[PDB]
DNA sequence: ATCGGATGTATATATCTGACACGTGCCTGGAGACTAGGGAGTAATCCCCTTGGCGGTTAAAACGCGGGGGACAGCGCGTACGTGCGTTTAAGCGGTGCTAGAGCTGTCTACGACCAATTGAGCGGCCTCGGCACCGGGATTCTCGA
DNA sequence: TCGAGAATCCCGGTGCCGAGGCCGCTCAATTGGTCGTAGACAGCTCTAGCACCGCTTAAACGCACGTACGCGCTGTCCCCCGCGTTTTAACCGCCAAGGGGATTACTCCCTAGTCTCCAGGCACGTGTCAGATATATACATCCGAT
């Protein structure tokens, strides 16, 4: 019950249910304060979470996902999608 | 690890035989010691890789492979010891740090 | 020829573009005479001591050094051009 | 004729931390002109550390007061650091 | 007609020229203006055509330098414009003249 | 009999900018040398003409601060400097 | 004999001695948050000046922060001063 | 005039015997000229001409014989082209030029 | 041992333009440190200005070009002048 | 406009003091003679780069217009900085003690200058190709009058 | 709180040259030797910095108070932004030409180095004189009341 998949290009995705890196654990929320941009590394594509915002020490990061929502934030759409 | 190159006596990347020429005709003191030009090739090697580091991690966040002079500066603004380092410095066709003053931002 | 009033090709939309890099919001018009004001002001003492350093080497060409020679001086410094 | 340059020694510093991108020849320029710049502050302050003590050698010892005068902070500390590293590779082999 | 409002051709030109590199002040009216000035110190004296470009980007990296910091002198008097009682002052407590 | 507000102050300013004598005192200023100087080093000795040298420099360094605290309290209109004057003067000249 | 770690010495730079200095500037109302505020600019420029005169006589290996080196750590930053030499 | 004491033979009052030797020891150049040290003594000659008249000259006008250091920032600052010398320096035990701004003189 | 000091050969020129002045030994200090700043600068000017020409030799024809930089204006044109004057006075002579 | 105090500020003696201008001794750095020598001047070539011109093309400046908002004056409030009066609490001082460190002398060992004898990394030159300029479709989105 | 609008973003294809990779090739790097001398020792003398104490009072400290200045809130008008249309000179890409920079090659004369000499000027001990407190005073700016 989780959607541990990622897109770089169309074709392949980056599986993170059984390998992956701690990038995985962040979850949704539709305000954001990370996006990811895709970076290239010497001929493949690496995929790189930056920051938007000044996140402070134990603030919880967000992560838009861009295709209900239970961050419990109000000024949001109260689905994923 | 060598024998020739002081700098691979050394470890480093930057000559340590120009170096120790250039303390002799360049006039700073009358006898430079034979460590002294090993000490300071390792200190602008190690801030030529600050620089680089930098310099080419801002070249990432572009999208763009080579470095051009844009890069620079906003591998030194960014950095507050490499500014202060280069507080005095203008680096050639290189732009500006973007900031508004958030006074003049809107409603 | 001797020119005189060539300040005025620094020319109002080329005071207020340099003022955007500035990042400043609106520009009162009595600026554009400070400036030219302020600009030969700053080439007269770069260039007097640009010259200096090549009356000295015994030439008729202000070489692209001199000037960096000449901005080293006054405490800024030019990364660029040697 | 030789006019030498640090051009070829940052290139061989590009291609250890970021082995892939390359360096175009104004941003080489710059790096050129920064290595001649930080020379002449380092030797160009341990020359007056060597002249005020009444010594008469620019030793291993200035360059470190050199650079823990000019550079501030935490890159005086990591500098300072990769000296010392730096020379005992050369003093013991 | 669709009309953009006094205030935001401004702040879209300040997120351009802030994300810009190349020169704002034509070349050809400065490769003029500082050969009058030359013409003053040593007559007929030749330049380099790297050290008009030299001239230039030190003067355009000054004037920059300039105006951010009457644009906080400007702020201060909690204002939005700039006005020439603001480059005589930047200028006095920089130590210029 | 209550002169002005005001007026003891440039009778204040009159006698401080006619007289050359220093103006913080001497031994509050020589403890806060040999306090600072604990962060560097642990039982200095400051040679006793170089706690003068340290005064003589840095009340000629608060004095030339507040001349241009001043010319920039001027300028936002009012006669008060404050503590968004200061860190003006000290950013334009490039201490930030 | 006497291990004092010394604390607030700052507060003997006093509000009736800043204000002493603010006339020797020439300036006529001062706000009640000066005082606490130039002794932070104080501090800092004590803290840029004794780290380089510290700095000149642990290289020369000396105990005393004597007057020449306050004067090199005041050339260095390009405040000169005249009268203790050079 | 003389021979002996290379001063006498420019005329000068400043010693061009001290100051070429303040320029080898102190590792200026390699080569100092024979010209150098007496054109340069003349130029020290000059500038301390240049305060000490103007030091007595304000030393006159507080009605004073010998100058204090308060009559050298006052032949210093007052003038305007030494305050242009003498911009970044602080002369120790010296006051200040003596001015109000005249937004807070009275009505 | 031994200080030396500039204290004579100002005391000289102050009894030349002001024949009944006296000085202070506080502002006498000044005057002592204020020639060795002028010659720092000078001299310093006048090196690099022989280095970036590739010369090794201070001439004369240094510091009539370093006093022309740092000096600023009207004491330009007389320090100038009044150098000339005392070249010619100790060659001629 | 101007009074009435009035009160600190700048204008005159007094006279003591310890800062300074001065007088003896000496010593070390400056002056001359002259030596070899290399660094700079002075010719010479030579060709690279700057000055000049022009014929385009057109981005960009110059100009004028409306309209909008930001500057600036005014006014009123309320608060907090100044003024002083009264009172503490160190600073300054001078004085004596004490000693940790600064300075100097002198030994004496390591070590950088310098020389030649060798050479191999580094610069210049030449090929080459891919990273980015440079434009087109569309998708978002960023504002604004609906 | 939004649908038309438009600037930006972005992703694409096609082309350019300038970054990168080598081929030869010289001079600067290496080194392996001498050579004295700079710095590194201990060592010693001494002086200047630190610790303390008693005092004397100048200056900080606190409070009360009233007053003027900051601040905020207005309205105004002016002047700066926005934009369309016309205008013009920047730009690019030619041309060509020659001045001056750059190097080479003799040549020479200035100066570095060494020695021989000696008095300039350094520190010291000296009296003395221009100061700064110590003191009453004539009057400039300031103030409550008129
Ligand atoms: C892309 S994975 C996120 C990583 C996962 N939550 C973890 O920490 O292992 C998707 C998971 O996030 C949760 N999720 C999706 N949208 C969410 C939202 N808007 N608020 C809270 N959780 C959300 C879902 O339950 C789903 O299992
Ligand atoms: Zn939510």
């Amino acid at each position: 019950g989780s959607s541990y998949l990622f897109r770089i290009d169309e074709n392949t995705v980056i599986d993170a249910t059984k390998r992956g890196g701690i990038a995985r654990f962040i979850n949704h929320c539709c305000e954001p304060s990370c996006t990811a941009k895709i970076i290239k590394v010497d001929g493949r594509k690496r995929i790189v979470i930056y920051a938007l915002r000044d996140i402070g020490t134990n603030e919880e990061l967000t992560y838009d996902y861009k295709f209900p929502c239970l961050c419990g934030a109000p000024s949001c759409k109260g689905f994923l999608n | 690890a060598k024998a020739k190159t002081r700098s691979s006596r050394a470890g480093l990347q930057f000559p340590v035989g120009r170096v120790h020429r250039l303390l002799r005709k360049g006039n700073y003191a009358e006898r430079v010691g034979a460590g002294a030009p090993v000490y300071l090739a390792a200190v602008l090697e190690y801030l030529t890789a600050e620089i680089l580091e930098l310099a080419g991690n801002a070249a990432r966040d572009n999208k763009k492979t080579r470095i051009i002079p844009r890069h620079l500066q906003l591998a030194v603004r960014n950095d507050e010891e490499l500014n202060k380092l280069l507080g005095r410095v203008t680096i050639a066709q290189g732009g500006v740090l973007p900031n508004i003053q958030s006074v003049l931002l809107p409603k | 020829k001797v020119l005189r009033d060539n300040i005025q090709g620094i020319t109002k939309p080329a005071i207020r573009r340099l003022a955007r890099r500035g990042g400043v919001k609106r520009i009162s018009g009595l600026i554009y005479e400070e400036t030219r004001g302020v600009l030969k002001v700053f080439l007269e003492n770069v260039i007097r001591d640009a010259v200096t350093y090549t009356e000295h080497a015994k030439r008729k060409t202000v070489t692209a050094m001199d000037v960096v020679y000449a901005l080293k001086r006054q405490g800024r410094t030019l990364y660029g051009f040697g | 004729s030789r006019k030498e340059s640090y051009a070829i020694y940052v290139y061989k510093v590009l291609k250890q931390v970021h082995p892939d991108t390359g360096i175009s020849s104004k941003a080489m320029s710059i790096m050129n002109s920064f290595v001649n710049d930080v020379f002449e502050r380092i030797a160009g302050e341990a020359s007056r550390l060597a002249h005020y003590n009444k010594r008469s050698t620019i030793t291993s010892r200035e360059i470190q007061t050199a650079v823990r005068l000019l550079l501030p902070g935490e890159l005086a500390k990591h500098a300072v650091s990769e000296g010392t590293k730096a020379v005992t590779k050369y003093t013991s082999a | 007609p669709h009309r953009y409002r006094p205030g935001t051709v401004a702040l879209r030109e300040i997120r351009r020229y802030q994300k810009s590199t190349e020169l704002l002040i034509r070349k050809l009216p400065f490769q003029r203006l500082v050969r009058e000035i030359a013409q003053d110190f040593k007559t007929d004296l030749r330049f380099q055509s790297s050290a008009v470009m030299a001239l230039q980007e030190a003067s355009e990296a000054y004037l920059v330098g300039l105006f951010e910091d009457t644009n906080l002198c400007g702020i201060h008097a909690k204002r939005v414009t700039i006005m020439p009682k603001d480059i005589q002052l930047a200028r006095r407590i920089r130590g210029e003249r």
